[PDB]
């Protein structure tokens, strides 16, 4: 993998620096590297592809060196030193649409698509220039195990789950107490909702817990937590448990009071926070609990007494809300973001090419079921096909 | 939508042209969501 | 470009590595670069400006080179360093102040600020160092046309539309059909309503359907689709389709059933999803085809038979949202984003010079009447002010 | 301070480009500056910690140079590398907290941690290699006074703030004019309600004025305007101005008209907008005035009508609604991100620790509370920690 | 393009110039040149064709050179001529039919048919013999960008275009007042048409205007206007607006007074022209305003009077015309004509070989909706097909 990101790098770099009129004191270590490189890959052969609708290939490489006696590049030896590039280049593409494809559940970490396997015996070593990126940074660590880390902005880690949960239901569904939730990429909209308003209730006061488990810890997340949680504010229809019926829900909302956001680690609380809104920071947690209640105000104004009574019909349903968007984070494990395109990538070429589905990666990889199941082997293997990934799109985009 | 999340053989292919039960029920039983979906939705239609 | 891309990041390497205490051995390259640079420009004289505010300068190149027999830099190195970097700043400046004020119709990439086309003269070809910049590499790559690439976090393609339709109306609006629609930046949040709830309708059930095409296309798109649209979901007085009246919109949200979205391009069908929620890719698409369903409860409780009557009134109007947000995304084509802020320079410079509207761009450089018709001239001479700006940002931001 | 970055940097760029099989042309550079700051820093001890659960670590470098004979590289030269390589990077991760957790108003910017101010002596100035990145290039500029700049994406520069303005007000809450709006992180959101729906005001129209002030001023910042705010538009009880009683709040969400957006500087208007919504710019601004209007709608229909009556009830309430989120912006002075962890990654070391609480930064360094009064002495300190913080974050992430 | 050119034009000249009897005195330089490019081509390999129903022809070029050792032709060296004459003109033509055919947004200057690609190389430059025609010359003017011009004879640069415009309707169309207009090709013909003859209108006098916007500028226009437009002078039965019914036209004509045509530009008047009929000129325009009157005789016969009578019946409606014919024009940008080919060249190519419909032209390229939007896109690829046509019209017509 170290070879495929070098070969990726230095083409990168010989398509960027080797333009007619440079000065070969400023790429003279790139053209040796080429040259390097080519003597390298001169008298092999190598054969890509037979999975799913993508072709059968073979590749030969007998090129000839970048003359190192110029001093100032000109386009006799640009347009041949180009015309030896989108060969690798095309090259490289094909091997990264060979390798992000496959799957094994033994020794993920250890490469497939042969002509790989190949690139990674030891006359191909010498090929290494530099590994500077950040995933194959964290390849080669995890590789040589250390404490590594990804920084996300705007993570995946939440699957897709929009539910709710009654504490107290009736076959009429007409005085309710419960909480609602959507988990989804990097938001928690949770929302209590009382339809009594807390009048039975003991010191006019019920709570509501919701407790999220992740299934890789994260560090240093910046995340911003407010009241009022949008999507469960508006009238509803929601059907019961079993889908018998369903019933209408009316909300109002209030401040949630003596709330509490408890960021814990192995059952162990980490970080504590009480009535603090905005932006706010957790070091590490693998379990977010919020706390969270509905007073019942005191004093009422003849409107909201009116529509807050003592009696069963409770024709507006008391309800208290809090989005949380985790903004940016950092976590050991590979996962999905708004920033970076490798699982688009990988999931494209999977559609486009028609790979039947394997051990590992769940069919289609949709992220939910993928971020649902994260199992040691799904995390090797999608570690490395983001990374291969990576790879490819830093020469093809 | 199918031929794309399971990667789908030649045999499958041509079966699923050609609408056969067999290929069809051996899909309802592997449990394909992209597929039982489209039952429910056939369902949804046969209502009334 | 080539040399003024160049030029720029020669300039800032220079203010970054050249500085007291370092080391010969590490910037000799760089600073043989410098004084390749100030020979090919010590002889020639340029303008810059005549439109708007800009003020007309004139610049006159005689400067000394730098010495390079030293070790270790010293302080009456770096202060002469300086008092020549100064001065090729300034001028870099003023000149991308110059080129990003200018269009045309016919060969916008061809450069305007004619200063530059000497720049772009072949004398000048020597300067070339490293064309790494995403900017840049692309440009040369549409030079020497190939495939493409620009990555975008967030891209602003949608114009800012906020529109309904409807396909039952009366002169009264008290039984209507249709759908809402806003689109705008990287969102499209879409409603269909109903007021009678699919009561007369077919078995039960309404379709809608929301056709949104691009008017360029796309790639790897990472998407995130919700339903229970939010802007569409609480009480509203909206105007008619000529403006005359108004009418209510009362709306009750449901959940939708038998959602597909599509992603097409050319009219052709390319990527689809079925009740897939969440994040979801879109490889290549240049059209999205939502269709969604209302589908009227067989079972009901007494508080929702009471808004949902079989009688005229319907004081309650059944909804069904959809909320897709595009986080990331590939385009051949040159955009505008929530992460970089090329745009903001050019329209600052703009407004700062006061330069009158133009013959391709709109006045104040609006996106929504920049995007709504993206002609090749205008994406031309779109990209053309980018580049510059992403080049002058380099240096001052 | 450059010293530590490029202690930083040359140890990323060891662990990144010394590898097994690559060529000694690529790395003989870095190799002889590796040898440098050895060649320096061998016969000095350091001391690091005494504040907090930080022990006090005593740092002894005794290492010997890296051979040159070599032309391609071994894993029994890379091994030692990493033997040597892993001592810097933990006394620089050491150091990188020490500086973290301590804090002068008087000379914020001079050097806290004493080793970092040994680190600044005249013999340790021989190891500067590349002041590249932002952060460091920004310290050099302000160091040596200039126009600098940081580039934010979706910046926290609005401390959360949920509040209103009552211009009309009664005991019984019952015929109330205002605004509401809540400013957070990036985004405001702002509503002006009226319960009599404009029939007393003059020409059925009503004023509304938002005047932000921000307590730095911003640049080249990019924004997206939409109308019919989404958190004021459902059912809401609300407390009075003195806490004792509450008000409910019913509305119906119609659409600004005679918008007007002064992006001013100084009183000095810069930038005005009129009508125009979606994506817009702001050169130069330190404050915002937002002044909208809600005019009654001539032309009702009977179910609007019979919501807007001519008498004292009035139980639905009319309300304009206006978003304005900063997407990108650049600023002279520091600040917090959706994007960057510099300020997680001090947090959470403060909190790892239990750093006592300083004379200069907040209790666990609350965003809101620091951005209110951010004093000339917080923006050092905090520019000195976000600058070796990211310093940090470029070996251990 | 240019080494396209210069291949048909050395061609032509070598099948007439080249033939026996002929003088070696008059063919010298001719035959130093057909040499050069022998050698320029001997060595190279190219293919044409690949798209719809054109066949894929790979050419090799291998010949021999024409000697220079006599001093009359003899037929022994016209035949071995001829023989390569004839391959190299139907190479050439195959270029051409793979040329005229391809579309594209991005740079449509820039050679498409590959092979044509590798032609614009350098070691093809030494080709180029005369660049005279007067396509050729402005492509290299707007190479070299500079004031360029094409002039026309009877250009078709009005789209088919035949409506009228009703300033007074009525439900019954039995009292109208308005205007109807033919524009076509290089003609317009407009005829204002009152049925009350202007018995109620103010001096007995009615205006009639017509506004033209042209979609490119012309300049040294000469024109032909006329009185008394024909093909509006005899009965008809014209449809409504929405085209439901029809009503009668029975138009009687009389003479325009204070007619006054005013040749525009952008919104400037540049000639003005009153009581003016036949010849007239017009130096620079994109807009024509033809204004004329309709003025009731106050001493009319019997016969006449018998007419245009006081009362509403109306059975004789009063009408007005105006002519106004391009005779000649010349134009910065490439329109179609009918003198010259190139068009028509085009469309034959494109209908014999079945290419299909691109992003950029019209279905079957139909001149209305071509020239109806005149975008940058389509001019430079409308002038690049037109070229290569006239290219391949100067070897087969």
């Amino acid at each position: 993998m170290d070879v495929l990101y070098s070969l990726s790098k230095t083409l990168k770099d010989a398509r960027d620096k080797i333009v007619e009129g440079t000065l070969y004191s400023n790429v003279s270590d790139l053209i040796q590297q080429f040259n390097q490189m080519i003597i390298t890959m001169n008298g092999n052969e190598f054969q890509t592809g037979g999975i799913g609708n993508l072709p059968i290939r073979n590749w030969n490489f007998d090129f000839g060196l970048l003359g190192t006696t110029l001093l100032n590049l000109d386009a006799n030896y640009v347009e041949t030193a180009r015309n030896t590039i989108d060969y690798f280049v095309d090259f490289v593409d094909n091997v990264c649409m060979d390798e992000m494809v496959r799957e094994s559940q033994r020794n993920g970490i250890a490469p497939q698509s042969d002509s790989l396997r190949k690139l990674s015996g030891i006359k191909f070593k010498r090929i290494n220039f530099d590994n500077s990126s950040e995933y194959i940074e964290n390849w080669n660590l995890q590789n040589r195990r250390q404490r590594t880390g990804f920084t996300f902005h705007k993570p995946n880690i939440f699957p897709y789950s929009a539910s709710f949960t009654l504490n107290r239901s009736q076959p009429a569904h007409d005085n309710l107490m419960g909480t609602m939730w959507l988990n989804a990429g990097s938001e928690i909209q949770v929302a209590g909702f009382d339809y009594s308003c807390a009048i039975n209730a003991p010191a006019n006061i019920q709570q509501f817990e919701h407790i999220v488990q992740l299934r890789r810890v994260l560090t240093t997340a910046t995340i911003t937590l407010l009241p009022d949680a949008e999507r469960f504010s508006f009238p509803r229809v929601i059907n019961s448990a079993d889908g018998a019926t369903t019933w209408y829900f009316n909300p109002v909302i209030l401040r949630p009071n003596n709330v509490e956001v408890e960021f814990l680690l192995n059952g162990q609380i980490i970080n504590t926070y009480q009535a603090r809104f905005g932006t706010i920071i957790a070091r590490n947690f693998d379990t977010i609990r919020l706390s969270f209640q509905l007073m019942r105000p005191p004093n009422m104004t003849p409107a909201v007494a009116a529509l807050f009574p003592n009696a069963q019909p409770f024709e507006h349903h008391a309800t208290v809300g809090l989005t949380l968007r985790i903004e940016s984070a950092v976590c050991e494990s590979v996962l999905a973001d708004a920033s970076k395109t490798m699982l688009a990538n990988v999931t494209s070429v999977r559609q486009e090419y028609a790979i039947p589905v394997g051990p590992v990666f769940p069919p289609g990889m949709n992220w939910t079921d993928l971020i649902t199941n994260y199992s040691p082997s799904r995390e090797d293997n999608l570690q490395r096909v983001f990374t291969v990934a990576s790879i490819r799109s830093m020469l093809v985009k | 939508n199918l031929n794309d999340n399971y990667g789908i053989s030649r045999q499958q292919a041509f079966n699923l042209l050609r609408s056969d039960p067999r290929v069809l029920r051996e899909f309802i039983n592997q449990d394909n969501p992209i597929i039982r979906n489209r039952i429910e939705q056939l369902i949804m239609q046969c209502r009334l």
